[PDB]
RNA sequence: GUUAAGCGACUAAGCGUACACGGUGGAUGCCCUGGCAGUCAGAGGCGAUGAAGGACGUGCUAAUCUGCGAUAAGCGUCGG
RNA sequence: CCCGGCGAGGGGAGUGAAAAAGAACCUGAAACCGUGUACGUACAAGCAGUGGGAGCACGCUUAGGCGUGUGACUGCGUACC
RNA sequence: GUAACGGGGCUAAACCAUGCACCGAAGCUGCGGCAGCGACGCUUAUGCGUUGUUGGGUAGGGGAGCGUUCUGUAAGCCUGCGAAGGUGUGCUGUGAGGCAUGCUGGAGGUAUCAGAAGUGCGAAUGCUGACAUAAGUAACGAUAAAGCGGGUGAAAAGCCCGCUCGCCGGAAGACCAAGGGUUCCUGUCCAACGUUAAUCGGGGCAGGGUGAGUCGACCCCUAAGGCGAGGCCGAAAGGCGU
């Protein structure tokens, strides 16, 4: 099956109105090192909730 | 480097199909 | 003061890059950087490099104090395309487009 | 001896496309569609230049009828009386008076009613 | 001041039209040591003393054109 | 000289009458794709215009009023060869 | 799907007879403008007046025009104080059109009256280039299968080391011939190529690498068959043969 008429740029724009992205809206600050990270994830140097995880 | 070149191929098709019965045959 | 950085002939379709572009339109640079740090997209890397280059340009050539910059304008244009050939069944051939894009970022202390 | 059609064609296409401003979609961007749109607009303008007069006379008659019934008589008998009294005021002026001057219209109604009776 | 009844601006996920500024693309104008049709002259053939046409070589030189042939971008002699 | 991977691409400085003449290089139209500003649009049914017409914005004007853009609501109206 | 008044509705807003009003078309009249054809006058010739009348149109016939590129008038006229071209705005004619001017551009253009045409594009499943749509959709090529630690690096699911796991094993192992022609090995690079990334590659660039009295070609001998001095045939070209 194929189209019978060329759809317009208006219809193309309308279909894409649900395609936008969303930001994380917030980060967390570690208690000791003070760096930022996602919640429930370790920091870039192996810190999590003050403790010092492996940091390989 | 950073210079690009190409060509084309246009052998089209070779018909001979419609292996099913005719639309409004005899 | 207006400062500009550009990336031309970037290897990505403009439609895919425009999704990341509007996440930061109108933000302060400090939060724009960390927004771009945590988006899992290929285009985020390109946009972040352009933004950092623009900040460095503004700081070195013209006046300093990156603490008062905002992203005033940002837009993506379409660059030239490369054409290739992909074979299909029964001896047909198809044309493939490899699209590029241009990226522009403007920052301003005002 | 050899003549190139480069400049004249562009001039004609721009001339046509200039008077298609404001039309929706391809009707203001593409020459083939815009040409048909402009022709049809011309035809419509020619026809409406005649429909306008009918529409306005209709509106005037409606307003005069309303005012006359306000004063206690219908449109048909009103203008019959005005003809019998030999008054030549036309319908545009009558409608204007009916809206903007309530006393002169009452005087006209009195005169028509007197002539008719 | 409180109750009722009536009437009612401010939204834009996106979309339209107009204008301002851009991108892509290579039309238009202006060019020309490249072609086309002629007039007036010239010459109407080259080859067993090895032709037409080629292969391989040849430089301070990787390559490719232009010359040249183990005397190989050249050797002698007479003139400019 | 600066950002970057001792990148690609940029921003300054300098040459030049001109770099919006920077080698993807005279001039650079159209389709097509974007960013910004004004107006309209989430109770409304069809060749998308045409006749009538509030409201809003901007400019001029000595009020008077004009000019430009948009266009709620409403009569008529089934492309071209 | 009401569905045999266009609807709502109607006991007159139905039917018959009589009468007077009004609505209603690009028809007719009023006001302004254009053009054709006559008649009569003036010029007593172009033309200018008085009137009367006409102006829907396919196939088709007749009459007047606009614009483009070249030659003459042209060693003239315009133009670096800004030409052709591009892009806006404002005037003007019944039309094809014309004129003026702001921005861009950076060296050519042509009154007037004549002459000649590769002289005007929306359609031909027309020709050539560029760019859209479907759509950021279908697919990424055998269902033999992968897990972890270390290294290098701007960046490691895929590269290099190590330990496990799985697959083939009259092959998916090892030699040749035909065919190909540097794909072989080392160092360097990641633009393009690899259906993803790539630090890797049969990719880019630069060096290196093939050693024969006995292996094989060449060489001696002939098969099928080819060519063939003389010869026999055949308009020529040629056919068949010792």
């Amino acid at each position: 099956a194929v189209q019978q008429n060329k759809p317009t740029r208006s219809k193309r724009g309308m279909r894409r109105s649900h395609d936008a992205l969303t930001a994380v809206t917030s980060l967390s600050v570690d208690k000791t090192s003070g760096e930022k990270h996602l919640r429930h994830h370790i920091t870039a140097d192996g810190y999590y909730r003050g403790r010092k995880v492996i940091a390989k | 480097v950073a210079v690009t070149v190409y060509e084309a191929w246009r052998q089209l098709g070779y018909k001979g199909s419609w292996w099913w019965p005719r639309i409004r045959g005899p | 003061m207006e400062t500009i950085a550009k990336h031309r002939h970037a290897r990505s379709s403009a439609q895919k890059v425009r999704l990341v572009a509007d996440l930061i339109r109108g933000k302060k640079v400090s939060q724009a950087l960390d927004i771009l740090t945590y988006t899992n997209k290929k285009a985020a890397v390109l946009v972040k490099k352009v933004l950092e280059s623009a900040i460095a340009n503004a700081e070195h050539n013209d006046g300093a104090d990156i603490d008062d910059l905002k992203v005033t304008k940002i837009f993506v244009d379409e660059g030239p395309s490369m054409k290739r050939i992909m074979p299909r069944a029964k001896g047909r051939a198809d044309r493939i487009l490899k699209r590029t894009s241009h990226i522009t970022v403007v920052v301003s202390d005002r | 001896a050899r003549v190139k059609r480069g400049v004249i064609a562009r001039a004609r296409h721009k001339k046509i496309l200039k008077q298609a401003k404001g039309y929706y979609g391809a009707r203001s961007r593409v020459y083939r569609v815009a040409f048909q749109a402009v022709i049809k607009a011309g035809q419509y303008a020619y026809r409406d230049r005649r429909q306008r007069k009918r529409q306005f006379r209709q509106l005037w008659i409606a307003r005069i009828n309303a005012a006359a019934r306000q004063n206690g008589i219908s449109y048909s008998k009103f203008i019959n009386g005005l003809k019998k009294a030999s008054v030549e005021i036309d319908r545009k002026i009558l409608a204007d008076i009916a809206v903007f001057d309530k006393v002169a219209f009452t005087a006209l109604v009195e005169k028509a009613k007197a002539a008719l009776a």
